């Protein structure tokens, strides 16, 4: 009634970006597809050698 | 305030010292002239009210 009344008295919110580092970029892009043809090439060249051993003791 | 922080009541509160607080007489609160319009209200005035 008196003394004290003269002053007065959720779920998602789905942030996304946290506690991580920063991030970078750069646009010199992309040799690599190349290799992976690189060394299955040398790689049947290894099997055509060694049958070229095979292909003159057998003679 | 921080990771630790206790539940909280928030209380409000105002003060107006110097001035002197006021209720004009006229029919929509403004000063309109000195002599306001309730005041001009020939009911209330000649038959007189308590």
């Amino acid at each position: 009634a008196a003394a004290a009344m003269t002053a007065t008295r959720m779920p998602s919110s789905g942030s996304s970006p946290s506690v991580p580092s920063s991030i970078i970029a750069e646009e010199k892009l992309l040799a690599l597809l190349a290799e992976l043809e690189a060394l299955s090439r040398q790689l049947a060249a290894l099997t055509q050698q060694v049958s070229e051993l095979r292909e003159q003791q057998q003679q | 305030i921080g990771q630790t922080a206790v539940p909280s009541v928030t209380q409000k509160k105002f003060l107006c010292d110097r001035v002197m607080w006021r209720i004009p007489f006229s029919s929509n609160f403004m000063s309109m002239g000195a002599l306001t319009d309730l005041g001009q209200n020939m009911l209330y005035a000649n038959s007189a009210h308590a």
